[PDB]
């Protein structure tokens, strides 16, 4: 749900 | 199986009538906007040789809570008005006047969308906003303005209750997506097309959305490199046309026949 970087 | 120009024709007979958009930050690189996870010479190299450690940590809480500054000089330098929409932009403009933009879904925050018409109806700018800002320690809410004099004078912007550094609405690493980002459970089972500009899909929830659209539905890469899901699990009716996003969006409107249109609308536009 929160924005992250793979 | 699908080429462009069969992604072309599909919009020209109106087999595809309801067209939605994801774009990232490559989309903007041609208007001088640096991308912060492919950062040239410019604001990134400048800032890393003051106080920034990479570029990430501009979006990074931790590293906010610790030095502001960079992120409020990148602030400074999105204000609208500082760059200009370039062609890709006002191609999406273009699928917004003609009928055929049901949303598009923006990762940036340099308004260049709304700089180059497009409606905020349409527009889900999913990774936040300046409009709106939110004290770090205390959450009261402020409106955009309330922090730009200070912004613009290279002040950090602080809350008048607690003193606390305001921060703008701008999603970072490790935050939730605005609620409107929540138009996707909507519009994608309701996109006949999915367009997909200058972005890298590295970035998640956003990426994900490549998902949402339907087994039927043709999903059009216009990017340097074939990324993401589109890569990895590809689907039947995808199409990728690689290389500069520019030249991939020039020749989609060639192919369109809009290429008139187009002249048209820069110039009464710039
Ligand atoms: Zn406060």
């Amino acid at each position: 749900a929160t924005k992250a970087a793979r | 199986k699908l080429s462009l120009q069969d992604v072309a024709e599909l919009i020209r007979a109106r087999a595809c009538q309801r067209v939605v958009v994801m774009v990232g930050a490559g989309i903007s690189t041609p208007s001088g906007i640096p991308d912060f996870r492919s950062p040239g010479s410019g604001l990134y190299s400048n800032l890393q040789q003051y106080d920034l450690p990479y570029p990430e940590a501009i979006f990074e809480l931790p590293f906010f809570f610790h030095n502001p500054k960079p992120f409020f000089t990148l602030a400074k330098e999105l204000y609208p008005g500082n760059y200009k929409p370039n062609v890709t932009h006002y191609f999406l403009r273009l699928l917004h006047d003609k009928g055929l933009l049901l949303r598009l879904y923006t990762q940036n925050i340099d308004g260049l969308e709304r700089v180059s018409g497009i409606p905020a109806s349409k527009l889900v700018e999913a990774h936040g906003t300046f409009a709106s800002a939110t004290c770090t320690v205390c959450q009261r809410p402020f409106p955009g303005e309330d922090i730009r004099a200070d912004v613009m004078a290279d002040r950090v912007p602080r809350c008048p209750v607690c003193t606390g550094v305001v921060k703008p609405d701008i999603v970072f690493f490790g935050e939730p997506l605005p609620q409107r980002f929540l138009l996707h459970v909507v519009d994608f089972p309701m996109a006949d097309l999915l367009l997909i500009l200058g972005t890298s899909l590295e970035v998640e929830p956003f990426a994900s959305l490549t998902e949402a659209v339907r087994s039927s539905v043709p999903r059009l890469l216009i990017n340097r490199d074939l990324v993401g899901p589109l890569a990895w699990h590809p689907r039947s009716r995808d199409v990728a046309q690689l290389g500069d996003v520019v030249h991939g969006v020039e020749s989609l409107v060639e192919l369109l026949g809009w290429t008139e249109e187009m002249r048209d609308l820069v110039q009464r536009e710039t």
